[PDB]
């Protein structure tokens, strides 16, 4: 998991 | 959604990253701190989830070293406590 | 899948970008490539599908000043004439 | 749409 997929998932 | 008004420190980033305005909705505030995040590198190259902005304005702006991603309650306060107004 | 066996220079950005084998399938290839780009901040600011290398190894490797990721053909061509077997 | 999402569409 990269920065930018958990970035995208932001709760 | 409603328009916020990030401070100006906020704001510097959000323009360097891109951000040709000076209200935007929270989405918009997000995502151009991901591409701040993302251009100056400040993440972990193997725990992606941690940023570390100890020598960095964004630890200015939000006055700690570290955070996690996973942690989506900080990560919100820290950018309320940095918005004039958060209904513009 | 297939094992594929890159090139001492492909080897050694892929190895810069975190990867720790010699060997790797072609998901593994495109994976680490994608972070030596991300890494380097070698796409464009505005539109982010072209990648700019005329000063970095990719550009050495690749033999180009740029690519588009857009267009799929032309990167596997690139990257297969950069693997001494297709088939480890 | 950024770099991240497009290498992750890679046909």
């Amino acid at each position: 998991e990269t920065f930018s997929d958990l970035w995208k998932l932001l709760p | 959604e409603k328009l916020v008004q990030p401070t100006p420190l906020l704001l510097s980033l959000l323009k360097s990253a891109g951000a040709q305005k000076e209200t935007f909705t929270m989405k918009e505030v997000i995502y151009h701190l991901g591409q701040y995040i993302m251009a100056k590198q400040l993440y972990d190259e193997k725990q992606q989830h941690i940023v570390h902005c100890s020598n960095d304005p964004l630890g200015e702006l939000f006055g700690v070293q570290e955070f996690s991603v996973k942690e989506p309650r900080r990560l919100y306060a820290m950018i309320s406590r940095n918005l004039v107004s958060a209904n513009v």
